């Protein structure tokens, strides 16, 4: 829940030490070098976010008459859309934030009648196809009709250019694997013998912080529910 | 000559021996303000040329 800026003190004063990268006085990262930093924190979230399912996010798609294919973008959300480009928009952000475009994976579909809509299901015909991971299908629009789609998402883009994203949400627990992806990353780059080592090291060190999170299961990732099928199945 | 004149017992200068270790070490860190090596390098080859 911190901006970039801490994040470029916390490296100044953490691992990348010893580099010219940092200034003088040891305060921020300098100038030249920060999309690098960029760069690799947002490889590296990416990363944390696909293996470990921390967010789950919603989105509302509204259906048109003749499309059928409903990609998941930013273009057609109402807060971003541009009127000349694109006449009416399907995504729905009335309420807050701007829906940036995180869809890694699509978990449950519902209709707004408050009916699931079976996923890639192709002997069931009233089911919904993805011929691309974040492209959505429909093959019978219907008029008054809203699905909502529930998904994995992974963290918005960060980009220090007075519009983007200056804030970090991560479990405070895993920190140190983003610091030790970023100084793997600058080492790698430097393309020394040396640097090979301590890259390895460094990528060594966030694999095992990685598996001793999934150990202890400090981001609550296992889920267990009451049985429902000893009812379905007929059982007394 | 006195021994003053080799060197003055400091980093600063005003001797041969300073100067020279000097000239070597602003080298050294001209090519470390690029990113192309770290700290640990330049030590190391510092007290090599010592």
């Amino acid at each position: 829940m911190y901006y970039i800026e801490e994040l470029f003190c916390r490296l100044a004063n953490g691992v990348l030490n010893n580099t010219g990268i940092v200034t003088d006085d040891r305060g921020d990262i300098e100038d030249d070098s920060k999309p690098f930093i960029i760069v690799a924190a947002n490889e590296a979230l990416t990363r944390l976010h696909g293996r470990f399912n921390m967010r789950n996010n919603n989105v509302v798609v509204e259906m048109q008459e003749g499309r059928t294919n409903y990609p998941l973008l930013a273009k057609y959300a109402v807060q971003s859309y541009d009127p000349n480009e694109v006449k009416c928009p399907f995504i729905m952000d009335l309420a807050g934030e701007k829906f940036a475009e995180d869809v890694i994976r699509i978990l449950e579909v519902y209709d707004d009648k408050g009916r699931r809509r079976p996923l890639n299901d192709r002997n069931n015909p009233c089911s919904l196809f993805t011929p691309r991971p974040n492209v959505l299908q429909n093959n019978a629009p219907k008029a008054w009709e809203v699905l909502n789609v529930m998904y994995q998402a992974k963290h918005p883009k960060l980009s220090t250019a007075e519009d983007g994203y200056n804030e970090i949400d991560i479990p405070d627990t895993l920190d140190p694997a983003l610091d030790a992806y970023i100084a793997y990353r600058y080492y790698t780059s430097l393309n020394t013998p040396e640097s090979s080592a301590k890259a390895a090291e460094y990528l060594s060190f966030y694999d095992s912080i990685c598996r001793e999170v999934v150990e202890y299961d400090l981001t609550s990732d296992t889920e267990v529910d009451t049985n429902t099928l000893f009812r379905k199945r007929g059982w007394r | 000559i006195t021994t003053e004149q080799l060197t003055t017992r400091e980093v600063g200068g005003s001797g041969v021996f300073d100067a020279l270790m000097q000239s070597a070490s602003n080298h050294l860190l001209a090519e470390f303000k690029n990113n192309r090596i770290t700290g640990g390098d330049y030590v190391k080859a510092y007290i090599a040329t010592m």
